[PDB]
């Protein structure tokens, strides 16, 4: 007998059972929300379907071929559906293990929920340009909040291998990906707590010469020739390379809008073309020597930067100068120490929170290295 | 107590011939004052899954109730927990 998943499979028992009732139950009454058991219900099945499996890469890994496409399909339509009210239950932090359960791309031919949501999305996708009242959702309070930053920075976010469709590249995308470009300037709204949480998204091809051939695209999609993204793409990086200045509180968003597509980061071509791998990366490193080692820049407006042999003994001479004057303030703190909770305390972490993510940083790649060069 | 602790101090394997009366008691109903009895697939949910990755066949049943029984259970917000993630980990 065919073990299918409603049929005899209770591995598949489990996702085929919720995920109908799901999509039946909500799905009907989402109507019911906008104007016994019902919302007892609802808040019971909005978790127990958001955190039915917590390893969520675990449960649809090899439990069936097709059963995981058609789940995380329904489970992503009905996020999409109920993404617009602003209701008590909260499930911005649950839509990342939705998300991570993607990667961890299959057919999507059987339908096109994903564009659905991309096209939801799509109402204000260039964030900064299109920041007003009529911003997503249109909303005043409904979904115009906080946690959409976080969701499109981690739940947007598909490492494994970009096996989509991807065939709006010069239409949808490209109008999130170049308004974005119109200036320097990222010209975010009030309320920025950061500009910089859309995502370590860009990449090449993942004004141009697929939008260029607008009729003849809209097969000959904008990643299969590099050359075009390659050149609008990486123009701007010596664009950011010269803005600079000599204070450095002054530019606090310059190293992390550059940092995601100058580096290796870019998987596009990064073995194709050398320059993105090596050229870009190196301005990359070289730029936060200048920029972070002046003390008028905290690092509340620079702090979690998550992401070479000429720029090493830089660090290493300027983190020395840098830990050699917080051993002359070390010295002056011994030497009649002041009223510790005015300015002593809160330097001493700045300092130690600088010289910790400095040592990070070099512990990601650049300790071996350093070892290995002192071995040399 | 006695019967929390009793369980969860020697052995492995002698939770098969118990609980098919729970599997009863849960088709039966769903008490508030018996919550204890959520309580024992609870903590029953980490602490009995030992090792070696068992099966789930026999206890789909009592989730099937569970989710027949959504309808009728309110006043118990508090036990809501109980009967959540007992498929998560098994």
């Amino acid at each position: 007998l065919s073990a299918a998943s409603r049929p005899l499979c209770t591995g598949g028992h489990a996702s085929n059972k919720e995920k109908e009732m799901v999509t039946s139950l909500f799905c009907k009454l989402g109507v019911l929300v906008r104007h016994l058991g019902q919302t007892l219900d609802a808040r019971t099945v909005m978790k127990t379907g958001l955190d039915s499996v917590k390893s969520a890469l675990r449960a649809f890994l090899d439990n069936a071929a097709e059963d995981l496409e058609k789940t995380m399909e329904n489970l992503k339509q009905g996020q999409f559906t109920h993404t617009r009210s602003q209701p008590k239950g909260v499930t911005q932090i649950i839509n990342y293990t939705t998300v991570a359960l993607l990667p961890m791309l299959d057919k999507h031919n059987v339908y096109s929920i994903y564009n659905t949501r991309s096209s939801r999305e799509r109402a204000a996708l260039s964030l900064p340009a299109n920041v007003e009242d009529v911003c997503p959702n249109i909303p005043s309070l409904e979904k115009l909040m906080t946690e959409i930053i976080e969701l499109a920075e981690s739940g947007i976010r598909y490492t494994q291998m970009p096996y989509m469709m991807e065939v709006v590249l010069p239409m949808l995308c490209s109008y999130m990906s170049r308004w974005w470009e119109h200036g320097p300037e990222n010209h975010p709204e009030r309320a920025e707590m950061c500009c910089t949480a859309l995502n370590s998204e860009h990449m090449n091809t993942l004004k141009i010469i697929y939008n260029n051939l607008g009729i003849d695209e809209g097969f000959s999609q904008p990643i299969i020739n590099k050359v075009k993204p390659q050149l609008l793409k990486t123009h701007f990086l010596p664009l950011m390379e010269k803005l600079k200045k000599k204070a450095a509180m002054v530019v606090s968003e310059e190293d992390h809008l550059k940092a995601e597509a100058r580096g290796d980061m870019s998987e596009a071509e990064l073995l194709i073309l050398d320059e993105f791998t090596t050229l870009a990366r190196d301005l990359y490193a070289f730029y936060p020597l200048l920029i972070r080692f002046v003390d008028y820049n905290r690092a509340k407006w620079l702090k979690e930067p998550n992401p070479y042999w000429s720029k090493s003994h830089n660090f290493k001479r300027e983190e020395q100068n840098f830990v050699v004057q917080n051993e002359i303030n070390n010295m002056s703190f011994l030497i009649t120490d002041t009223k510790s909770k005015m300015s002593k305390a809160a330097i001493s972490d700045q300092e130690r929170k600088k010289m910790k993510r400095k040592g990070d940083r070099y512990s990601m790649q650049t300790s071996l290295i350093v070892a290995a060069l002192k071995r040399l | 107590p006695l019967k929390l602790l009793t369980n969860h101090y020697e052995r492995c394997w002698k939770y098969y011939c118990l609980p098919g009366g729970w599997g009863n008691f849960g088709a039966a109903s769903e008490e508030e004052l018996h919550l204890s009895r959520k309580l024992f697939w609870g903590i029953f949910d980490a602490l009995s899954q030992k090792k070696y990755e068992q099966e789930l066949f026999k206890l789909a049943l009592p989730c099937l109730s569970a989710v027949a029984g959504a309808l009728p259970p309110d006043y118990m917000e508090s036990n809501y927990v109980s009967m959540m993630e007992k498929q998560s980990s098994m």
